[PDB]
RNA sequence: AGUUCUAUUGUGUUAGCAUGGUUUCG
RNA sequence: AUAAGAAUUAAAUCUUAAAAACAAUUCGUUAAGCAAAGAAGUAGAAAAUAAGA
C-alpha cells in the first residue's frame, strides 16, 4: 500500500517541499503502536466513508491583487531583515498544535493514496499507472496556486497584475525605504564597515562605477561616509574594481581564507543541513586547528541536547505521560 | 601648438639620425 | 601631552579629579600653548593654529 | 505623547498593523503609523496615558 | 566561548586567568601547569632535570632534542612569577587574609624579585599599608606616616608632628617630575 | 462554518494555504471515487 | 500613502468643551426665548449650496453686487430692516459680510474653523457648537 | 581561463579536504539529515505525535 | 466566520485624484515652463489620428514603389494593421491641463500676474427667511 | 539651584570659506552647529534608522 | 565606465536608445561639453546652485503629472476630507 | 601606537623575497622602539583589474600577506617608503588598527550572518 | 561658558599613491 | 600648386602628403607636469527679516 509520499513526492517540485505532521517515533513504542492503530481504523472508515464527505468548492481569488500588495507591505514591515514566506516548518510558532490545519490534509493524502491504491487492485496495474501519473499531472498543475501572495496564484487565476498609484521618486528621509538584502548590508554586523568587507561594497556602487548617493543607498550619514572610505580604501589597494561592479571572485571578503570556508560550510549545515559541509567540518576542526569553530560547535552541542531532552521526554511519557507537557501551556501561561 | 610639436619633431629626427649613424 | 597636563595637574590639583579649578586650568592651558607652539614651530603653514 | 507610545507598542508588537488594514485613516507606512481613534494602537495607548494620569510609570502602565 | 578545541583554561578561585589554545609546543604545555600549580600553592613535583625524560616517557605512552631538554629543564624550574603574585596579593588583600598578605607580601619583598620593582612597588606598600591598619592594635600614627609619604610622595599633607624632621632640558624636564603613585 | 482567530497574519496565511490544499486533494478524491463507482457499475 | 510634515503638538479647544458648549446653550436659550416673546420678527438663515437646492439662492437681504467698483460693498447690507436673527452656518465664507452687521448673528461652526480663522469671533455674536 | 591570467602553483586544500571527508562520510552516502537544519528541528519539536 | 468588519475604503484600493506629498510654493511661471517640457518631452498625441500618420508612410511607400510593392510594402503594413486595430476607435482627449489642474491644488505661489480667485460668494449664497415669533 | 544660563557667544566667529579657486575653509568646516540652533532631538525627529550602528566606535 | 549592450532579439535602433538613456541618466554628454572649454570658479558656484535650487522642483511636478496622468487614465474622482466618527461599518 | 600593514606581492616574489621584506619591516618597528604583533598569509586573489607596475610588467593576481605591530608614529613614513621601493610589492597599505573591525579580533563571520 | 577624559571626525598643515583629462613615445 | 586633416555662419592661417613613425583616426607602452568627475536635501522646529503702493 504505497503511501502519498511514496507515490507522488518523488516528482521534483512535488517531492520538494514535505512537510511533517507527526512526529516519527521507532517501532516497538507506545506511540508506534497507537499509530499503527488509528492508521489501519482511519483506513477501515475510509472504506466505509459517505460521499457528502469528499465535497469540495470551486478555487477563486483568495485576494484582491491591491489586498496582496497591503499584505505583503505588512509582512515586510513584521519582518523587515527577513523575506516574507510561509515558513510552513516555523508553523507551531505561529499556530497551535492543536489547532493545526493540515491535519486535514495529511488524512486527505492517506485516503487519495488508499483510493489509488484500491483502484489499483480493482481495475488493473497499467490504469492504475495511468490514474498517477495524472494526479502527478493535476498536482504540478496545482503546486503553485496554493499561497494567495505568490505569482502562480495570479497566473492560475488570471487576474491582471495591480496597477498601484504613483509615488514621488524624491522623498523625505524619514520615508525612505530599503530592500531587505540592502537592510542587512547597511548594517553589517552591528559594526561600521571597512575596506575589508568587499563581500558588500557591490550593492552601493553602480553598474557604472560610481558609488551611489545616499537617497539611493538609504544609509545614514556617517554609514555613507564609512561606505565611500572603505570604498576608495579597496579601490587604492586593487581589490576592488573602478568603472565596474566586482566579479564573482572578488566577493570574498579580507580575512583568511580557511576561516571563510569554516563560515561558509558552518551556514550551509545550518541553513540547509549539508552532511558533506558537516564532514568536511569535521575534517577540518582537527587538520586546521587555529580557525575558529564556535558557532559550528555551538550548534552541534545544541542540537546533541535536544536529542537528549527528547529520548527523556520519550522515556517518561512511556512510563505514563508526564507533566512536561501541560507544563508547556499551564507554566508558560502562568509564567 | 606649432612650437613644442616642432621642436619634438626635430629631435626625434636627430635621435634616429644618430642612432642609425651609431 | 596628555601625560604631561596629567603630571601638571597633579602637582596643582585640589583633589585627585580636580581638573576645573583655576590652577589646573591655568598649568593645562600653559601646557596647549606650549604644544601649539612647537606644532606651528613644525608646521609653520598652519595659519588657524 | 502618542507619537512615541505608539512606536514602542508597534515595536513590541508588529502584528497589531494587520487590523483594520484596509480601512481609510490607518495609515501604516514607514515613517507614518497614524491609526484611527478606533484602532487597537490607539486604544493601547489610550489606556496606557490614562494610567499614567492616574499616577503609573510608562512601563507599569504598558504592562 | 573557546574559539577552538581542544583547549586548557585556568580558573583562579572562579576567575579566569589564561586558556592554553590547541596546537600549543610542549614547553608551552609544561608551562601551563606549572603555573597552575604554582597559582593553587603526598603532593611533588617531578625534578626539572627529570622533567625532560617524564614528558618523553609520557609522549611514548600515549603515541627528545638537546634544546628541548634544557628549555622544559629551565621552565620547569622557574619560580613564581610577577603576574602570579600580584593576582595572589590582590586577592588575599580583598580577602582580607592577614597571614597570606604577610607572606605574599614577603615573598614579592625578597631581594631577588627587585628587578620587579617597577611592577611591585605600589601593590608592595598597600599591602604594607594594608597590614598596618589591619593589626588588632590601634595603628602606629608613627609607622603609618612613613608609609603615607612613600605613597603620597610627599609629607606636606601629614600633622605636623608626624612629619619626619642645571641644562636646560635637565631643568624643565623636572617640571613634570612627580613622586607619587 | 467556523474558523480561529489568531494573533498574527502569518497564521491566517498558512491556514488559507492548508485550506487550498486540502480542497484540492479533496477535488481529486472525489473524482477517484466516482471513477471506482463508474468501474465498479460496468464491471456489475 | 503619506509624504508630509507629522505634527507634533495638539492644540486644544476650549470655545468648543463640553462644558463651554452647555454655556452656549443656556445663554443662547434665553436670547432666542426673549425674541420669540416679542412679535413679527423674522430671522434669516444662511448657509452654503453644498450643506444645505430647494433653498432659494435669491432673498431680500441679498444684494447682488455686480460693479468692479462696488466690489468692497456687503451683500447683506440690507438685512437688518427685515431680520432681527441671521442664523449662519458658514461664517468663514460670510465673515467680510457679516462684520459689524447690525442684527444680531447665531453662527454654527466646528472647532477647526474657529482655530484656523479666528476673526470669525469678531462677527458671530452667539455660538452654537 | 588564460595561462597569463590565472593563477597557478597553488594547493587544493579544497579538494583535499573533500577527500578526507569521504572517509567520514562515504561519497555514496545521504547528502543531507532527516531534519534539514534549524528550521526542520524547529518543526520536529512543534509538531505533535498521534 | 472571521472577517473584516469594516468597509474596504483605504485608498490605495480606491485610489483618488490627490496629491500625497507636498511641496514649497512654486512660482507660477516656472511651474508652468516645467510643465510644459513635461508636455513636450511626453509628445500629447493629439494629431489629427494616430492612423493618419501610418496611412500617410504607407501610401508614400506604394508610390515609391509602384511594382515591387507586395514585398517592399511589409514593415509599413504591419504598422499600419497594428495602429488600426489599437487606436481604431480614438476619440481626442477632452481634460483640463495640468497646469489648471495644480492650480486647482494649489501647488503653485502667487506672483504679481497670478492670484487664485477669491472665493465665490453669489453663486454659494443661500439664504432662506422664516417667521420666528410668538 | 537656580543658575542662569552661560551666553552663547563663542570665540573664533563663524565659519569662512577662502574666496577664489582653493576651496579651503578659511575658519571651521561644513558641520558646525552654531550656539544659537535647535536640539539635536528637534534637528532629528526620527532618531536613528533601524539598520544604522548602535555602536558608532570603529 | 563603458555601458555594454547586446543586441539580440531586438532592434539596433532599441538598443542605441537605450544606450542614449544610459548616457542621460549619468550626464556623460554634460560632462564632456563642460570639459570640452574652461569653466571660471565663479559661473561653476552659479551653475550648481541654480541645478540645486531647480532639480527638485522638476521631481516634484514629474510626480504630479503621473498622479494627473494615472487619474484620468482609471477615471478617479476628486478625493474629499476623511470625515472622523464616521463609523466605517458594512452595511451587512 | 598600533596599525596594520596589507601587502600585495606579485607572483615573482618568492618567500625568501617575503621574509626578506618582513626582516626590514621589523628592523625598522624595532629601530622605533616597536614589536611586530602578528604577521599571516591571506592567500593568492586576484586584482579587480590588471596591475600595470612600471618598469616591472602586467599582473592580474597577488598574494596578499598582513602584519600588525604596534610602534612609534615615525616609523611610518619609513615603512612606507620601504614598501614602496620594494620592487615586488604590488600595492600596499598601512592603517591605524581599530578597536572592533580589526583583522586581529574582527576576523571571521564577516560575510555569514548566521 | 571654561579644564580633563571619552566616541567621532569631507576642518588646517603634511612625506609619500591609486586613478584620470591633456600632451608625449612606437 | 593641389587634395586630406583641422576650423568656421561660410572661409582662410596652419599640419601631412606621393605609400605612412606620428598631419588626423585606431591599438600598446611608458614619460612629463597638473588635480573637488563620482559620495553632504541652504527644504521638515511653530523658527517666520522690512506698515504702502
Amino acid at each position: 500500500s504505497p503511501s502519498f509520499e511514496q507515490q507522488f513526492l518523488n516528482d521534483k517540485l512535488l517531492g520538494q517541499n514535505t512537510l511533517q505532521f507527526t512526529k516519527v517515533s521507532e517501532k516497538g513504542t507506545a506511540d508506534a503502536l497507537f499509530a499503527e492503530c488509528l492508521e489501519s481504523i482511519r483506513h477501515r472508515r475510509f472504506k466505509l466513508d459517505p460521499d457528502v464527505d469528499n465535497r469540495s468548492s470551486e478555487a477563486v481569488e483568495k485576494l484582491t491583487q491591491e489586498e496582496r500588495a497591503i499584505a505583503e507591505k505588512i509582512f515586510q514591515r513584521v519582518d523587515p531583515e527577513r523575506k516574507i514566506a510561509p515558513r510552513l516548518e516555523s508553523r507551531g510558532c505561529y499556530i497551535d498544535p492543536l489547532w493545526d490545519p493540515f491535519k486535514r490534509v495529511e488524512e486527505l493524502q492517506q485516503q487519495v493514496a488508499q483510493d489509488l491504491t484500491e483502484y489499483a487492485k480493482l481495475v488493473g496495474a497499467a490504469e492504475a499507472r495511468r490514474q498517477r501519473l495524472l494526479v502527478r499531472a493535476s498536482l504540478r498543475r496545482q503546486y503553485r496556486m496554493h499561497d494567495p501572495l505568490s505569482e502562480g496564484h495570479r497566473r492560475f487565476f488570471g487576474a491582471q497584475r495591480a496597477d498601484p498609484f504613483p509615488t514621488p521618486h524624491r522623498v523625505h528621509e524619514r520615508f525612505w525605504d530599503p530592500s531587505p538584502d540592502v537592510r542587512v548590508a547597511l548594517k553589517n554586523n552591528n559594526v561600521p564597515i571597512s575596506w575589508r568587507d568587499l563581500h558588500i561594497l557591490h550593492h552601493f556602487v553602480g553598474e557604472n562605477g560610481l558609488i551611489l548617493p545616499r537617497r539611493t543607498t538609504h544609509a545614514s550619514r556617517y554609514q555613507q561616509r564609512c561606505i565611500f572610505k572603505a570604498i576608495c580604501m579597496a579601490r587604492r589597494m586593487a581589490l576592488f574594481p573602478y568603472d565596474w561592479k566586482p566579479t564573482q571572485g572578488e566577493l570574498m571578503p579580507v580575512m583568511d581564507p580557511l576561516q571563510y570556508l569554516v563560515d561558509e560550510l558552518t551556514s550551509r549545515y545550518k541553513a540547509t543541513g549539508d552532511l558533506r559541509a558537516d564532514a568536511m567540518l569535521c575534517v577540518m576542526l582537527s587538520k586546521y586547528p587555529k580557525l575558529n569553530y564556535f558557532r559550528y560547535l555551538q550548534y552541534k552541542a545544541q542540537t546533541q541536547k535536544s536529542e537528549v531532552e527528547a529520548m527523556q521526554q520519550q522515556e517518561e511519557e512511556d512510563r505514563g505521560d508526564f507533566s512536561r507537557l501541560l507544563r508547556k501551556y499551564k507554566r508558560a501561561t502562568t509564567d | 601648438g606649432r612650437s613644442k610639436v616642432l621642436i619634438r619633431r626635430l629631435k626625434e629626427r636627430a635621435k634616429k639620425e644618430a642612432e642609425k649613424k651609431a | 601631552h596628555s601625560w604631561r597636563k596629567l603630571q601638571l595637574c597633579r602637582l596643582l590639583q585640589r583633589r585627585p579629579f580636580d581638573t576645573g579649578s583655576p590652577a589646573v586650568q591655568l598649568a593645562c592651558l600653559t601646557e596647549k600653548i606650549l604644544n601649539v607652539r612647537a606644532h606651528l614651530l613644525r608646521h609653520f603653514r598652519d595659519q588657524q593654529k | 505623547k502618542y507619537l512615541s507610545l505608539t512606536q514602542a507598542v508597534l515595536k513590541k508588537y508588529p502584528n497589531m498593523r494587520f487590523q483594520d488594514c484596509y480601512v481609510d485613516g490607518n495609515d501604516w507606512s514607514k515613517g507614518n503609523d497614524s491609526y484611527r481613534a478606533d484602532h487597537p494602537v490607539m486604544q493601547f495607548v489610550a489606556l496606557q496615558l490614562r494610567l499614567m494620569n492616574l499616577g503609573l510609570d510608562r512601563h507599569a502602565a504598558f504592562r | 566561548a573557546l574559539p577552538s578545541v581542544p583547549a586548557l583554561v585556568c580558573f583562579y578561585r572562579k576567575k579566569l586567568y589564561s586558556v592554553l589554545a590547541p596546537g600549543a609546543s610542549d614547553v608551552a604545555l609544561l608551562r601551563f601547569l606549572k603555573e597552575a600549580a604554582d597559582l593553587s600553592e603526598v603532593c611533588s613535583r617531578v625534578s626539572p632535570e627529570n622533567v625532560a625524560e617524564a614528558v618523553h616517557g609520557a609522549r611514548v605512552a600515549a603515541a627528545l632534542t638537546e634544546t628541548e631538554a634544557v628549555a622544559l629543564e629551565g621552565a620547569w624550574a622557574e619560580r613564581k612569577d610577577v603576574q602570579c603574585l600580584l593576582t595572589q596579593l590582590g586577592v588575599a588583600m580583598t580577602r582580607e587574609q592577614a597571614e597570606e598578605v604577610q607572606t605574599l607580601k614577603n615573598e614579592l619583598v625578597a631581594e631577588d624579585r627587585s628587578e620587579d620593582a617597577v611592577l611591585t612597588g605600589g601593590r608592595r606598600l598597600f599591602a604594607e599599608l594594608q597590614l598596618q591598619l589591619t593589626g588588632d592594635s590601634p595603628p602606629d600614627r608613627e609607622a603609618l606616616s612613613t608609609l603615607l609619604s612613600d605613597i603620597l610622595g610627599s609629607a606636606l599633607s601629614l600633622p605636623e608632628s608626624l612629619q619626619p624632621p642645571t641644562g636646560y632640558a635637565e631643568q624643565w624636564a623636572s617640571l613634570y617630575q612627580i613622586e607619587g603613585y | 462554518d467556523v474558523q480561529p482567530l489568531f494573533t498574527s497574519g502569518q497564521a491566517y496565511w498558512q491556514f488559507e494555504i492548508a485550506k487550498s490544499q486540502a480542497n484540492h486533494l479533496l477535488r481529486i478524491r472525489s473524482v477517484l471515487r466516482r471513477m471506482k463507482a463508474q468501474a465498479e457499475a460496468a464491471a456489475q | 500613502m503619506n509624504f508630509n510634515r507629522i505634527p507634533t503638538r495638539l492644540s486644544t479647544h476650549y470655545v468648543c468643551d463640553p462644558y463651554t458648549t452647555l454655556m452656549h446653550y443656556r445663554r443662547t436659550f434665553k436670547f432666542l426665548q426673549a425674541l420669540k416673546a416679542k412679535p413679527n420678527c423674522r430671522a434669516l438663515c444662511l448657509g452654503n449650496k453644498n450643506q444645505v437646492i430647494s433653498w432659494p439662492k435669491h432673498f431680500d437681504g441679498l444684494t447682488v453686487v455686480t460693479s468692479a467698483v462696488a466690489a468692497q460693498s456687503s451683500i447683506l447690507s440690507s438685512a437688518s430692516v427685515y431680520y432681527s436673527l441671521i442664523i449662519c452656518l458658514d461664517p468663514v465664507l460670510f465673515a467680510k459680510h457679516l462684520y459689524r452687521i447690525n442684527v444680531p448673528v447665531l453662527g454654527v461652526c466646528t472647532p477647526r474653523e474657529i482655530h484656523e480663522h479666528p476673526e470669525i469671533l469678531k462677527v458671530i455674536d452667539y455660538l452654537l457648537p | 581561463k588564460s595561462i597569463k591570467k590565472k593563477i597557478t602553483g597553488t594547493d587544493n586544500v579544497f579538494r583535499h579536504i573533500m577527500e578526507e571527508s569521504f572517509a567520514v562520510l562515504p561519497e555514496d552516502g545521504p547528502e543531507f539529515e532527516e531534519d534539514g537544519g534549524v528550521s526542520a528541528k524547529q518543526q520536529k519539536s512543534q509538531i505533535l505525535s498521534e | 466566520m472571521n472577517g473584516c468588519s469594516k468597509r474596504k475604503s483605504h485608498r490605495l484600493l480606491k485610489p483618488v485624484f490627490e496629491l500625497q506629498q507636498s511641496f514649497p510654493k512654486i512660482q507660477h511661471w516656472q511651474g508652468a515652463e516645467i510643465l510644459h517640457r513635461l508636455k513636450q518631452k511626453e509628445k500629447d498625441a493629439a494629431v489629427i489620428h494616430p492612423c493618419i500618420d501610418t496611412w500617410g508612410d504607407y501610401a508614400q511607400c506604394l508610390r515609391r514603389y509602384p511594382a515591387t510593392s507586395a514585398a517592399r510594402c511589409r514593415v509599413e503594413s504591419d504598422r499600419h494593421t497594428r495602429c488600426l486595430q489599437q487606436h481604431g476607435r480614438w476619440k481626442p482627449s477632452d481634460s483640463l491641463e495640468a497646469l489648471k489642474l495644480l492650480e486647482m491644488f494649489k501647488v503653485f505661489n502667487e506672483t504679481a500676474r497670478f492670484k487664485y480667485p477669491p472665493p465665490p460668494v453669489h453663486s454659494l449664497v443661500r439664504g432662506c427667511a422664516f417667521p420666528f415669533s410668538d | 539651584p537656580v543658575v542662569f544660563p552661560h551666553t552663547r557667544a563663542r570665540a573664533g566667529g563663524k565659519p569662512i570659506m577662502m574666496r577664489g579657486k582653493s576651496g579651503k575653509w578659511h575658519w571651521l568646516g561644513p558641520y558646525w552647529k552654531p550656539p544659537w540652533a535647535p536640539s539635536n532631538k528637534a534637528r532629528w525627529p526620527t532618531g536613528p534608522e533601524e539598520w544604522a550602528w548602535s555602536d558608532p566606535t570603529r | 565606465m563603458s555601458c555594454h549592450r547586446h543586441v539580440f532579439r531586438a532592434a539596433p535602433a532599441a538598443v542605441f536608445a537605450s544606450v542614449q538613456r544610459w548616457g542621460r541618466r549619468n550626464n556623460v554628454h554634460k560632462l564632456t561639453l563642460l570639459v570640452q572649454t574652461y569653466e571660471k570658479p565663479c559661473v561653476k558656484r552659479t551653475r550648481i546652485a541654480e541645478e540645486k535650487a531647480y532639480y527638485p522642483r522638476w521631481f516634484y511636478l514629474r510626480y504630479a503629472t503621473e498622479v494627473i496622468r494615472y487619474s484620468l487614465k482609471h477615471h478617479l474622482r476628486l478625493g474629499q476630507a476623511l470625515d472622523p466618527n464616521d463609523d466605517q461599518r458594512l452595511d451587512a | 601606537v598600533f596599525y596594520e600593514t596589507f601587502v600585495l606581492f606579485s607572483k615573482r616574489v618568492q618567500r625568501a623575497d617575503i621574509r626578506q621584506l618582513l626582516k626590514q619591516q621589523e628592523a625598522l618597528i624595532t629601530k622605533h622602539h616597536g614589536s611586530m604583533l602578528a604577521v599571516r598569509d591571506l592567500g593568492w586573489r586576484k586584482t579587480a583589474f590588471r596591475v600595470i607596475k612600471p618598469r616591472q610588467g602586467i599582473f592580474w593576481f597577488g598574494r596578499l600577506f598582513y602584519f600588525s605591530f604596534g610602534a612609534n608614529p615615525a616609523a611610518i613614513t619609513e615603512m612606507s617608503q620601504s614598501l614602496q621601493s620594494t620592487n615586488g610589492v604590488l600595492r600596499h597599505a598601512t592603517v591605524r588598527m581599530k578597536k572592533r573591525h580589526n583583522l586581529m579580533t574582527y576576523n571571521h563571520h564577516i560575510h555569514a550572518r548566521d
